[PDB]
RNA sequence: UCUAAGCGGGAAGCCUACCUCAAGAUAAGAUUUCCCUAGGACUUUAUGUCCUCUAAAGAGCCGUUCGAGACUAGGACGUUG
RNA sequence: CAUCUCAUCCUGGGGCUGAAGCAGGUCCCAAGGGUAUGGCUGUUCGCCAUUUAAAGAGGUACGCGAGCUGGGUUUAGAACG
RNA sequence: AAACAAUCCAGACCGCCAGCUAAGGCCCCAAAAUCAUAGUUAAGUGGGAAACGAUGUGGGAAGGCAAGUCGGCCUGCGCGGAAGAUGUAACGGGG
């Protein structure tokens, strides 16, 4: 495959240890874990992972396509984290980082407190905005799709939480 | 010379204890089926129970392969009009791995009397440890 | 939860201030006697075993003279457990006693009893079944079951079918019933609506189980 | 959701894929295009 | 690209949860308390047979009964009531 | 007096919409519970009146006369065309 | 062949605790291979069904463009299409 038989840039400074088919990617901001699918095989240069299929079968190269991609995700979070902005649209809605909350006001009788896990930390610097950022890029994705699952942008008018790097299908309503 | 019967006064039965960590429910089930018959003995006898005692350990870490972990149904009827209940092999093997035991060897042993007695010498256990050290088993790898 | 064993004396009205008049069951309940706890080393699970009343000396058997015996109470004239928690259990002991003021006014309670038996009883009073018309050329049956199954499919009756019967004498709990009141000198609690049996029988009374 | 026996593509932006087990087509350009098969 | 590896959300439906029954659950479960501790003989030498002494804890019969009941069963009591 | 099916009538959960909202249309999942009273007619049905969250579609010897009825139809009387 | 006049194998003179075979079978119920070698299937398909739909997966003969990629065929085995009334209930069952 492609992606694998690519080797990944290990950064001076985060540590992949790799015991028994655990393996564990020590950063700056962070210490993530992964499992390695018995039909791949891992090893250094001294920098630099080569995941590598064992018996050569399709099946192999495909989940050594998914190592490779998911343990370059790991380095690079761990070494620099990922982070997602969230555009909240509508009048009313707004956003609050409290303590490790988030208090949103999206046109509901009650203001949703959403509790960030352990990994993933967020801010605000504008109220119709949210920053989160953490090394594990998977995380972050769950946390993001989670606060956008409680308001959705509507077509008519795109009112709700929405991704910065997302595009809205608009409509309209003529009679 | 006329061919003989096993007397049941005479009957040696012997205890014996397997291990059902990671091994096909119904590959192990047939050997413990045999074991329970006598029909590994040369004095065996189709209306004579003379068949061993099997301890059955670790009865919950047994597997299914395929998809059956999910697929296999163990059906119940209460005798009710509507009383037709249905459960998993995941369920059921967190909730009653001796059930799924005796479902699966029951199927596999004559039905009567005899049958009857011969699945009361399967004793099964969801633990590594069994009461039964009295009795002294011996490990049967299968 | 730990409840309480009393006995049912009767019904009553309570009249509030502001007029409203309130249905009552008084309970009386003489306080209970602990004669047992079971724990999880000895028994499998945690309980309390309580005896109220009293029992004459000659119609308690050696077997249950020695069972109150190696408790400090007399015996009574049942024996009752309850199904307790930890810290359901801290102040309690062998020998104590479970009082009324376990329960506080306007908690909410569960009561059960034994309710009044019926005998031998037919579908229209067993089972609300309707009866049939009474004059219109009808023949002998105007309370009968009527049909009671299908043609040849299934060609039996199936279980669970609703037909005559006895009717009442069993074991009924009636949730959600409020504590009008908690006499403790006269060891009574009053509580709101009807519970199950006759007057003189035994009631347990439980704090909710809904919450 | 459009749940035929037949399922393809109708736009250039509707993707054929395959689910546990069941054919799919979903597109980005239009959400009416969405199909299961079954 | 929701899936192949991995990780989620998701229904008056399912399993629990609430109520009642339930160890004939022959796998017949558990706990507490209570009762029974005499001699011989004969061999078929073994939970062996017969004779004498013993008759417990308790259960029932019977009676007065019942808000329990077809009959039953169940509950209370029988003079220290 | 029922019991089952689901091809769902209501209630529950979703996709799309020629979905602004309200309300719909349509498809998917879902069988837990619920699911009229009358007038006419022997009627089933149907029409109508007034309700209802809804007044589902079927199988069960077109379920059910050793459970009831006997209005229709299909014995013997009688009459009309 | 579960059960099953008319299907398949086979035409019962009687006896036998003898042997060889037919159809059909050889994990257990239940006699005999948890036999051997090489492949295919992942659907419990096997163990019920069509037009039609699809980068499922194996093989073959070509072709185009040049770190291999594209889309056409012919085939093996699979997938969807596939809703019913007492109870799984469309391998006899266990599996
Ligand atoms: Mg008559
Ligand atoms: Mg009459
Ligand atoms: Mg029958
Ligand atoms: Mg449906
Ligand atoms: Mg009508
Ligand atoms: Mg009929
Ligand atoms: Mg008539
Ligand atoms: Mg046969
Ligand atoms: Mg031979
Ligand atoms: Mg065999
Ligand atoms: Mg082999
Ligand atoms: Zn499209």
């Amino acid at each position: 495959s492609r992606v694998a038989k690519a080797p990944v840039t290990v950064p001076n400074g985060v540590t992949v240890t790799q015991n028994g088919r655990q393996v564990e990617v020590k950063g700056s901001k962070g210490t993530l874990s992964f499992n390695l699918h018995a039909l791949v095989e891992l090893k250094q240069e001294e920098g630099k992972l080569q995941l590598a299929p064992a018996k050569e079968s399709k099946d192999a190269w495909m989940q050594a396509g998914t190592a490779r991609a998911v343990l370059n995700n790991l380095v690079k979070g761990v070494s620099e984290g990922f982070e997602r902005k969230l555009q909240l649209v509508g009048v009313g809605y707004k956003a609050a980082v409290k303590g490790t909350v988030v208090n949103l006001n999206l046109g509901y009788s009650h203001p949703i407190d959403y509790a960030l896990p352990e990994g993933v930390t967020a801010e605000t610097p504008t109220a119709t905005e949210i920053i989160l950022k953490s090394a594990n890029k998977q995380l972050l994705g769950q946390v993001a799709a989670e606060i956008r699952a409680y308001r959705s942008p509507e077509p008519y008018k795109g009112k709700g939480v929405r991704y910065s790097d997302e595009v809205i299908l608009r409509k309209e309503a003529k009679k | 010379m006329k061919t003989l019967s096993a007397k049941p006064a005479e009957v040696q039965h012997d205890w014996f204890v397997v291990d059902a960590t990671g091994k096909t429910l119904g590959r192990l089930a047939t050997e413990i089926a045999r074991r329970l018959r006598g029909k590994h003995k040369t004095s065996y006898t189709p209306h004579v129970d003379a068949g061993d005692y099997i301890i059955v350990i670790n009865a919950e870490q047994v597997q299914v392969t395929g998809n059956k972990a999910l697929d296999k149904k163990y059906y119940r009827h209460t005798e009710f009009p509507g009383g037709l209940k249905e459960t998993n092999f995941e369920k059921l093997v967190a909730h009653k791995p001796e059930e799924i035991f005796e479902r699966a060897v029951k199927g596999m042993l004559p039905k009567g009397p005899l049958g009857y007695a011969m699945i009361k010498k399967m004793k099964v256990y969801a633990g590594s440890e069994h009461p039964h050290a009295a009795q002294q088993p011996q490990v049967l790898d299968i | 939860a730990i409840g309480l064993v009393g006995r049912k004396c009767g019904m009553t009205r309570i009249f509030t201030d502001a007029g409203v008049s309130v249905p009552v069951t008084v309970i009386e309940v003489d306080p209970n006697r602990i004669t047992q706890i079971k724990t999880l080393e000895t028994d499998g699970y945690q309980a309390v075993q309580v005896t109220t009343g009293e029992r004459r000396e000659s119609r308690v058997t050696n077997a249950q003279k020695g069972h109150f015996a190696k408790a400090g109470v007399a015996a009574g004239r049942l024996v009752k457990e309850f199904r307790v928690t930890e810290a359901e259990l801290e102040g309690r002991e062998v020998g104590g006693t479970i009082g009324v003021d376990l329960f506080t006014v306007g908690q909410i309670v569960d009561v059960t009893g034994q309710s009044k038996g019926k005998g031998f009883q037919g579908g229209v009073k067993r089972w609300n079944f309707r009866t049939q018309d009474a004059t219109h050329g009808n023949s002998v049956s105007h309370r009968v079951l009527g049909s009671t199954g299908q043609n040849q499919t299934p060609g039996r009756v199936f279980k669970g079918k609703k037909m005559a019967g006895h009717l009442g004498d069993e074991r009924v709990t009636v949730q959600g019933l409020e504590i009008v009141s908690v006499d403790t000198e006269r060891s009574v609690l009053v509580v709101k609506g009807a519970i199950p049996g006759a007057t003189g029988g035994d009631v347990i009374v439980r704090p909710t189980i809904k919450a | 959701m459009k749940v035929q026996a037949s399922v393809k593509k109708i736009c250039g932006s509707c993707k054929v894929i395959r689910r546990n087990g069941v054919i799919r087509v979903i597109c980005s350009a239009e959400p009416r295009h969405k199909q299961r098969q079954g």
